[PDB]
């Protein structure tokens, strides 16, 4: 069990390591963030008549 | 007129008003350019 145990943890590591879509929840709550900002700045420059 | 640096100031240049903190940059310009600008469209730096 011990060893299973062990090992399993070198498995994330190296899934962690060489991915690209493990926390890809928590950038896309930034991502977001940043859209809005991003949207309410970029309206400044209307005219809006 | 002379430039007061460091400091807010209100300044009009040469087809730019406003108030600010007037500093020297690194900013390259190119032999063309008169004055830049920040991702939003807003005043970056000025060329005297």
């Amino acid at each position: 069990i011990a060893n299973q145990f062990n090992k399993a943890i070198s498995q994330i590591q190296e899934s962690l390591t060489t991915t690209s879509t493990a926390l890809g929840k928590l950038q896309d709550v930034v991502n977001q963030n940043a859209q809005a900002l991003n949207t309410l700045v970029k309206q400044l420059s209307s005219n809006f008549g | 007129t002379d430039l007061i640096k460091n400091q807010c100031v209100n300044f009009n240049f040469n087809g730019l008003t406003g108030t600010g903190v007037l500093t020297p940059s690194s900013k390259r310009f190119q032999p063309f350019q008169q004055f830049g600008r920040d991702v939003s469209d807003f005043t970056d730096s000025v060329r005297d």
